[PDB]
RNA sequence: GGUUUUGCGCGAGUGUUUGGGUGUAAAACCCGCACGCGUAAUGAAAGUGAACGUAGGUGAGAGCUUCGGCGCAUCAUCGACC
């Protein structure tokens, strides 16, 4: 039953890990002389 | 060869330009830069930019590095030092990654314009398989 | 894979476009019979059971019977005015009684209701 | 046009893309100041005669 | 962008082009000096251009293109 | 700021709507005023409107009266935003160099040399002021005759941020190619003047510098022709 | 260029002008061009069979 | 109105000044090496 | 359903088209949440978990060079770590 709920635990770490990966790539995304201004 | 595989006319525009400078120019560095064009895609892997700068580490800085490939941003490198990067492709972070060090982002084109020897370049390939 | 008779159970989706015209077909049929009225009932937040979506929530299938009355919507109201009610599920959370309970608060507060006849 | 600017900015996921070539113009690639001097001196014309 | 209009109008279709099995491709386009369809003659990829064409009155008339 | 709706219309397809406009440009650097307070910002706008109207140009002869007109408006400006005016269309041609293709790159060129010619007839007054000679020779040294790759414009503070412009090697190759016509034009050639004696040695220690420390080979050969050219006092 | 002239029902420019995109300036791949329309193409077919 | 010759053209012209430069100093040279080439063979 | 190669797009991310929005209506355009593969491995398992050295040196090595010297990819050896 250990061996069983670590494989779940194991399952479920890498989902989270994914998602985390996912949320950090979002926030690296997130980190006048110009011609559609001057002849605007 | 006698004729690029690549169907870009773009990437045509480029073998015209380089078939040129290696011919009425004695350049190694055209001659390599042709023949790497000439290339297939999993011949010419991406570089990163991590990869990059450990290879700009030494005295080499203030040399334009010249890979034909698409530059590719590391996650792992966290800081990006300043530096000359011209190649086919950029990935759109690689680019304002080196923009935002303040770098310069060059196309092959450009760089012909500039150094039709190639001096003060520092060739770099890719990860072979 | 192929060792029965897939050639006799084989079923395609050409009729992908039509049946998406249909349906919205339909529900524009609903809107057209509850005109005032949206189209779909209020559904409570709820919370995913499984450890691999702990923290993701998302919709249930009726309110309690506590956040309800919590709330003050009256129960045999509650479904004619278009909320959902679950009799099956417990709260089991003040957490999770308290989202029900503002999102029941902040239908009330954007909600209309007529005085019958 | 000022809608084009403005759905071509809000298309999500996408950029309008950097082309591998800046100056499209091969003839100024190549007939340039620069390229001209840098260049060797010719081996031959273009027709070359018959020697034998 | 004339090389790459000229790589359009030659390797993918031409609507002025007329080829034959004759060995050598004609230019349809009423402004083009030459009967062929060529890099040195094509009036769509040769921004700069010239031509001379007769009027119905019997005038002679020569005709500049500028990028 | 400053209003100046005319650049639009600079940039307009129309020749007369063009002229109008260049009209209207020509009242504004008379305005002494306006002008004493011209920006590096507004400088910088005021040449790209007028980059694009000669890039809209489009016959020989109207193309060589409109390099003339924007080479003359020199004398116009006020002797407090020369500088300026000079500086800002070094830095909008380095911006703009590599983006012309040849058959308006002629046109280009010869507003270069016009302009150039310009500044070296506007070093006039020791018959040359000294002043004027400083002034023209700085610019000299920053963008065409440069050590280094790049112009720093604007200084940085919290209220500004920055513009990197590196320096063509074409507009290098141009400028060490009609330096040495554009002094035999203006008269710093004769050899009786001993002023213009040490302004021709100035220029051609700063080109010699040039061809001992710059690594473009293109450029070091042409440096070294520039300086072989028999009009020189040296080679002669 | 950075500008482009509107012209009036008459034919006539009007005498306002509006900026181009940058997607007037994006590259041209013809090749790309090819292969999104024989997939456009083929896919607005519909099906035949005996 | 006379319409000046292209920078480019003037670039051209005189290069192809040294190039008949160069070449007419070389075709002399040769016509000199021929003829001891002609004596000692 | 697998696999090799060419081209193309993006790129440590990628795939709109289950579906929903939209429409000049089986077309075209759009995308909110998931999911598929990949971006760290090993051990039968408990589980553990990738830097001592410019991520190491030495020698080649394309290429650049102020001719003093720098050295891609990769290989052989001696290393380091999990
Ligand atoms: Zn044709």
């Amino acid at each position: 039953n250990k061996i069983r709920a670590e494989l779940r635990k194991a399952k479920a770490a890498r989902h989270h890990a994914r998602m985390e990966q996912q949320r950090d790539l979002l926030a690296r995304k997130r980190q006048d002389l110009d011609t559609r201004e001057l002849f605007a | 060869r006698k004729a690029p595989k690549s169907d870009n006319v773009y990437l045509k525009l480029l073998v015209k330009l380089y078939r040129f400078l290696a011919r009425r120019t004695e350049a190694p560095f055209n001659k390599v830069v042709l023949r790497r064009l000439f290339m297939s895609r999993i011949n010419r892997p991406p570089v990163s930019l991590s990869r990059i700068a450990r290879n700009l580490k030494n005295g080499n800085e203030k040399k334009t590095v010249v890979v034909v490939a698409t530059v590719t941003d590391d996650n792992r490198l966290l800081q990006v030092p300043k530096m000359e990067v011209a190649a086919l492709r950029f990935t759109a972070k690689a680019r304002a990654r080196i923009e935002a060090a303040g770098g310069r982002t060059l196309t092959l084109d450009q760089l012909a314009l500039e150094k039709p020897t190639g001096a003060n370049t520092l060739l770099l390939r890719g990860p072979k398989n | 894979h192929f060792r029965k008779h897939w050639q006799r159970r084989v079923r395609c989706h050409f009729d992908q476009p039509g049946k998406k015209v249909t349906r919205r077909l339909a529900r524009r049929a609903k809107a057209a019979a509850l005109a005032p009225r949206p189209v779909d009932k209020l559904r409570p937040i709820v919370r995913c059971p499984t450890v691999k979506y702990n923290r993701r929530t998302r919709l249930g299938r009726g309110f309690t019977l506590e956040e309800l009355k919590a709330a003050g919507i009256p129960r045999l109201l509650a479904p004619t005015i278009g909320i959902a009610v679950d009799h099956r599920r417990k709260n089991l959370s003040e957490e999770s009684l308290a989202a029900n309970v503002q999102r029941l608060k902040d239908y009330k507060a954007r909600l209309i209701l007529f005085p019958r006849k | 046009i000022k809608q084009l600017d403005a759905v071509y900015e809000s298309k999500k996921g996408f950029f309008l893309p950097a082309n591998i070539v800046s100056q499209a113009d091969l003839s100024r690639l190549i007939n340039s100041t620069e390229i001209q001097s840098v260049l060797r001196a010719p081996k031959g014309e273009a027709r070359t005669k018959r020697a034998c | 962008s004339d090389e790459i209009v000229w790589q359009i109008i030659n390797q993918q279709f031409c609507a002025f082009k007329l080829k034959t099995t004759k060995g050598q491709n004609f230019c349809r386009n009423e402004y083009s000096v030459s009967g062929l369809c060529n890099r040195q003659s094509c009036p769509l990829a040769n921004s700069r251009y010239a031509t001379v064409r007769q009027s119905p009155k019997g005038t002679i008339y020569l005709y500049i293109k500028t990028i | 700021e400053k209003s100046m709706p005319f650049i639009k219309h600079l940039a307009s397809s129309d020749r007369k709507v063009r002229t109008a406009a260049l009209n209207s440009l020509h009242a504004f650097l008379s305005a002494r005023q306006v002008a004493s307070a011209l920006t590096t910002l507004d400088v910088l706008k005021l040449w790209k409107g007028l980059f694009y109207a000669l890039w809209m140009c489009d016959r020989a002869i109207p193309q060589q009266n409109l390099c003339n007109e924007l080479a003359d408006l020199i004398w116009q400006l006020p002797r407090e935003s020369v500088a300026t005016w000079l500086r800002g269309f070094w830095a909008t041609m380095a911006r703009e160099w590599t983006g012309i293709d040849v058959l308006r790159m002629e046109k280009f060129l010869l507003l270069v040399r016009r302009v150039l010619g310009a500044s070296f007839k506007w070093m006039k007054k020791g018959a040359w002021d000294q002043s004027k000679v400083d002034e023209v020779l700085g610019l000299l040294a920053e963008w065409p005759f440069s050590l280094a790759e790049e112009v720093r414009i604007t200084q940085s503070s919290e209220k500004g941020g920055e513009i990197v412009q590196k320096i063509p090697v074409g507009m290098r190759l141009h400028v060490l190619d009609i330096w040495v016509d554009e002094v035999e034009r203006v008269g710093l050639l004769n050899e009786d003047e001993e002023e213009a004696r040490m302004i021709v040695q100035r220029i051609s220690d700063m080109v010699d510098a040039l061809e001992q420390t710059t690594k473009s080979p293109a450029v070091r050969t042409r440096s070294k022709d520039s300086l072989g050219d028999d009009r020189l006092p040296a080679n002669r | 260029r950075p500008t482009v002239t509107v012209f009036g029902a008459d034919g006539k420019p009007t005498g306002a002008t509006e900026v181009l995109p940058k997607v007037f300036s994006a590259p041209i791949r013809p090749d790309i061009v090819k292969h999104v329309h024989t997939g456009m193409a083929k896919n607005k077919r519909q099906p035949y069979a005996v | 109105n006379d319409i000046l010759v292209p920078e480019t053209l003037l670039k051209k012209r005189k290069s192809q000044e040294k190039a008949r430069a160069e070449r007419a100093a070389a075709l002399e040279k040769r016509k000199q090496a021929n003829k001891e080439k002609r004596q000692v063979i």
